[PDB]
């Protein structure tokens, strides 16, 4: 029943710093460590730093020795994290661990891994503003033919914080429904695109439309498409 | 409410050698016996002065741990009394010891194929240790009426040799990994206690 | 510091069968001192062996590992659907350090891309800039290459492009290419084309579409 | 007062297996450690098993790996299971009750017994 | 092992003499001795645990003393009901516990 | 160079008591491991007792209770003192320096000293003369011969003619008899022609028992 | 605990040979096993410990390898100075240590005839009560031979002893001597002895007589 809860998403600006939360329950807290992992979009694990829920030694990386600092509270049953000097490239997803590789009152190795983990923090670091999805709608091509098949889709463009739902129909369409990861543009705002199969002759008798609910900016537009 | 670090000792990754036999000390904390109760039938499992279904029930002012490797047919020297290379000249135990004697096979952890010689022993001494005296000196042991003057050769010996631990060696020449407990119990009040 | 090498980054198996990952260390690492990790997508990694033999709690029999001194061998005998996932290896012999990391996919006949075009909205011409997005339906093999030719010229360094996880029912893929430009250039040119490579294809496949 | 039953003793061919069970009344038998002593001529009193309070069984260099002790604390019944059981096993089995007076541990209270024949 | 030897093996006392029973260990164990009394066809009965101490219901008669590798049961005054095999017994190392051969006083 | 000499050997009744001594050069016996072996009159080598540096003693099972090993450091020596003894404690004793380098080897020997223990005493060689088939043979007479017997101690030197022969002369080692007391042979080859000429004697010598005994080993017809 | 067992117990072989002995091992002992040599009324001397490492002052002619329970010794050009018994030591455990049986190492030599005569006993001590008829064996290679007392066309048990010298220097032959024990009384009772001997070197038993 050990359970790791870490706080939620955040989004700061460079130069900045973050202090991530995690609180343990289930287990006597100070008989183990804390160890912070972290991993960049699309890319592998990366440690950072272990600390001694006994004492408050702390062991870091070198790649992080003078921005990192971790804490421990035993009251509350939590452990800290702080990156200062946020810069672009520390995008990533941070994650809390209970530690059985270093002793937490003497300091030696064990023979163990990462047993338990937390659910992940995301921070994003970028220097853009709170902005809302330009859609734009996909239209089938007029030969509609070739197996009776076409594809139709809507495009979502130069929005920022990540999150965007996209739905056909408010469920109508459900099966053979692609919606592709978001992709980070040059400008720093996100894009996404979503494309659909539906048969050619369901076009004249049937109306689909395209639903957006970008939460942080609350801006909820509902569009349809229709052939050229 | 701190609990005792028992799994640091049991679950470390590297042991120290006998000569050089590695104490920790444990106190200020809630002592929980049950793990080491439910480890896998062990090799040798000895209290002296206790009774091992009495602990739990016991409070002491100290607790001390001592962790070192030896092989398999050395494990009947680690007890009070006893007499041999390694109680002589290594480690040795009072004639009233209060506390348990762990040893448990090690030989997928501490044996290679072609021969670990990370593990020392001392097999050369003047005298006899006294009870928890260590001696980690590397000086050149003379036996006979010529010095040497820090130089091995004839009558000159180095004090230390190592196992080489091979794999295909029997269960009386394999590793074995020995955890000692001591209980001390003085005028001062007590610190680590069962729950 | 030790530095450890999975071989190799991708390993497509088909369901049932067995599976071996590699990881390989420049230096000499105890036994006691390794660990593999499992991570499904979207998820939190979860231990699977520590002390490289010994499996965690709640670890099915399917998982062992073997292995000693620089080379280390993680093996699943039976492939169960929840199984294909990434796989990472880690030491603490000296300092601390992760593996690159071994994806499982599943492996299923080749299928041939189903290419689409698609022309920008009058809506976002007006704004000033142009969206063209060639689609690529279910394909089963990850590797595939698109070129975008503009009347009679190739284009290269103005797209970019995103992939798709396999589809649960029948374990493919759909790729997309976006290519960004503005009014002050769309109107100088008249012909667009999408250019596709694939295995399962037999001769490049290449729909294109012109102004008006 | 505090009494020990046993039974299930009897003639057993080499090779096969028994049970022995010891039941226990005047005392709250959760709180107590329980033990098995054999005693033949040849060799007298002999301690063959042991179980705790916490889950914990002791046996001897001379019977492990063939018998297994065993509590059940509502019915206040201890058992013994005997496997392998070869021609030096014959001998008087009693259940006998540990109790500690500091760190001096004896045995208090025994059981009548009950003989075991394997031959 | 620990090896636990008594003397004498036999011993013949009438009714009110003094007797006098010995146990010797191979090595040094203190005060961790335990005293036994076992009739013929009954089970053992405890005397003395800790070498020193009479248990509850035991006669005043019956007295224990020694430390080390000697050990002494000694009965003041020897009444009908004292005939009987006495065994010493060993705590200081566990979990085996060892017996000692068993002395058999009987009557002259 | 490493030199151990040993002393104290002699002949002992069933049940009494004896110690041997050692004596090192070249090294302290208080330094070293150090050991007794002994090897039983026609058998193999076998282990009696070993002594630690530091002072700790080891003993076989059939030897432990009655023999006891100690040291001297002012004269550097060795010492085995011996009780109890029984007619199978009967054996060429060794002392040798053990070295635990790399295994426990056996690298310095002694010469060795001879314990005895036995009931009977010091009596002396009876000669009979082993008389010829006094017949005529196509070959050499090699019949003429001395048989010794019933005595104890055996630095028994069976010599022919003072010693002035040095070829035939073939004297059996001592074989032990039930009684408790050695027995003896000896034999020779001499040409059938002469005979009569050689006339060879036995002597006989028992330096424990001052017996020159000749019986001049005349054939007998 | 542990038993040494080697193998043989007897080898013969000529100058400039090449030898092995083998000492096997109830468990696994390692490479704790040790090699000596002992000549006749000497202590024994080193010559491999470790089972590969060679003595210091030992010629490089002797090389020893195994580990486990199987052993060898290999003396790869043999020397008239070679001629000895060979024992082996195992250290396994550091207290007690154990030697094998032995195995005496002696020259090669053609198969000899024996010669064999007997002497009647004599009447100058006969008077003391005892008489013993020996029987005599010279000059036989190889030392392997049956010699069986027929007295009065009967086979005798538990009344003789036999002797053995060593092999000889200039002709490598050994010599035997077997001596009958019997009483004053026992010995006028008859007067047929027969001293049987079987031996390789002889196509059937020869024995000779006299009374
Ligand atoms: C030494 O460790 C073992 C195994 O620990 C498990 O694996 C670690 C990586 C970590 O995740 C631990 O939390 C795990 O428990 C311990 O053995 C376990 O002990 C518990 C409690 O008794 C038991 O429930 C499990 O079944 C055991 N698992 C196994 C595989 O034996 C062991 O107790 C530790 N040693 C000590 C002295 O505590």
């Amino acid at each position: 029943q050990v359970q790791l809860v870490q706080s939620g998403a955040e989004v700061k600006k460079p130069g900045a710093s973050v202090k991530v939360s995690c609180k343990a329950s289930g287990y006597p807290f100070t008989s183990y460590g804390i160890s912070w992992v972290r991993q960049a979009p699309g890319q592998g694990l990366e440690w950072m730093g272990w600390i001694s829920t006994y004492n408050g030694n702390t062991n870091y990386a070198q790649k992080f020795q003078g921005r990192v600092t971790m804490t421990t509270d035993t009251s509350t049953t939590t452990g800290y994290m702080e990156l200062r000097r946020l810069r672009s490239d520390d995008t990533a997803v941070y994650y809390c661990a209970r530690d059985y590789t270093r002793g937490a009152w003497f300091g030696e190795s064990l023979i163990g891994g990462f047993d338990n983990w937390g659910q992940g923090t995301l921070v994003t670091v970028s220097s853009a503003s709170t902005k809302g999805p330009s859609v734009f709608p996909l239209a089938p091509s007029s030969k509609s033919t070739s197996g009776g098949t076409a594809a139709l889709g809507c495009l979502v463009k130069d929005y920022f914080p990540e999150p965007v739902t996209v739905s056909w129909n408010s469920g109508a369409l459900t099966s053979g429904v692609h919606t592709f990861p978001a992709v980070l543009q040059s400008s720093g705002l996100y894009s996404l695109s979503s494309v659909v199969t539906v048969p050619s002759s369901s076009l004249g008798t049937q109306t689909y439309i395209c639903n957006v609910n970008h939460k942080p900016s609350n801006t909820k537009v509902d569009k349809k498409v229709e052939p050229k | 409410t701190n609990l005792c670090p028992f799994h640091e000792v049991f679950n470390a990754t590297t042991f120290a050698s006998v000569y050089a036999w590695n104490r920790k000390r444990i106190s200020n904390c809630v002592a929980d016996y049950s793990v080491i109760y439910n480890f896998a039938p062990f090799f040798a499992f000895k209290c002296y002065g206790v009774s091992p279904t009495k602990l739990n029930d016991l409070c002491f002012t100290n607790v001390y741990a001592d962790s070192f490797v030896i092989r398999g047919n050395e494990v009947s020297q680690i007890a009070p009394g006893q007499t041999g290379n390694i109680a002589d000249y290594n480690y040795k135990l009072p004639d009233d010891f209060t506390g348990c004697v762990i040893a448990w096979n090690s030989n997928k952890l501490d044996s290679k194929p072609s021969g670990n010689y990370n593990y020392l022993y001392r097999l050369f001494r003047k005298s006899k240790l006294k009870p928890f005296e260590r001696d980690i000196s590397t000086e050149i042991y003379q036996a006979g009426n010529k010095p040497c003057n820090g130089v091995a050769g004839p009558n000159c010996y180095s004090p230390l040799q190592s196992y080489g631990f091979r794999p295909t060696y029997g269960v009386g020449h394999q590793p074995y990994r020995v955890v000692v407990l001591s209980f001390e119990l003085l005028h001062a009040p007590a610190t680590v206690c069962g729950p | 510091e030790i530095v450890l090498t999975q071989s190799p980054g991708t390993l497509s198996l088909s369901p049932g069968e067995r599976a071996t990952l590699s990881c390989r260390a420049s230096q000499t690492v105890s036994s006691t001192s390794l660990a593999w990790y499992q991570q499904k997508p979207g998820q939190a990694p979860r231990l699977l062996i520590y002390g490289a033999s010994s499996r965690a709690t709640g670890i099915p029999d399917r998982f062992s590992g073997s292995g000693s001194g620089t080379d280390f061998t993680l093996t699943i005998s039976r492939l169960e659907p929840e199984d294909f996932a990434v796989y990472y290896c880690q030491q603490h012999d000296t300092s601390l350090t992760f593996g690159g990391g071994t994806k499982v996919e599943i492996k299923r006949t080749v299928a041939a891309p189903s290419v689409f075009i698609f022309p920008p909205s009058d809506e976002q011409l007006k704004s000033g800039t142009a969206s063209v997005v060639c689609l690529l339906n279910n394909f089963y093999p990850r590797e595939a290459k698109v070129q975008w030719k503009v009347d009679n010229a190739l284009q290269s360094g103005n797209s970019q492009e995103s992939v798709t996880e396999q589809d649960s029912k029948d374990s493919t893929y759909s790729l997309s290419s976006t290519l960004t430009l503005s009014k002050a250039d769309y109107e100088k040119h008249k012909v667009y084309a999408c250019e596709v490579t694939h295995q399962g294809l037999s001769s490049p496949v290449t729909k294109s579409f012109n102004r008006g």
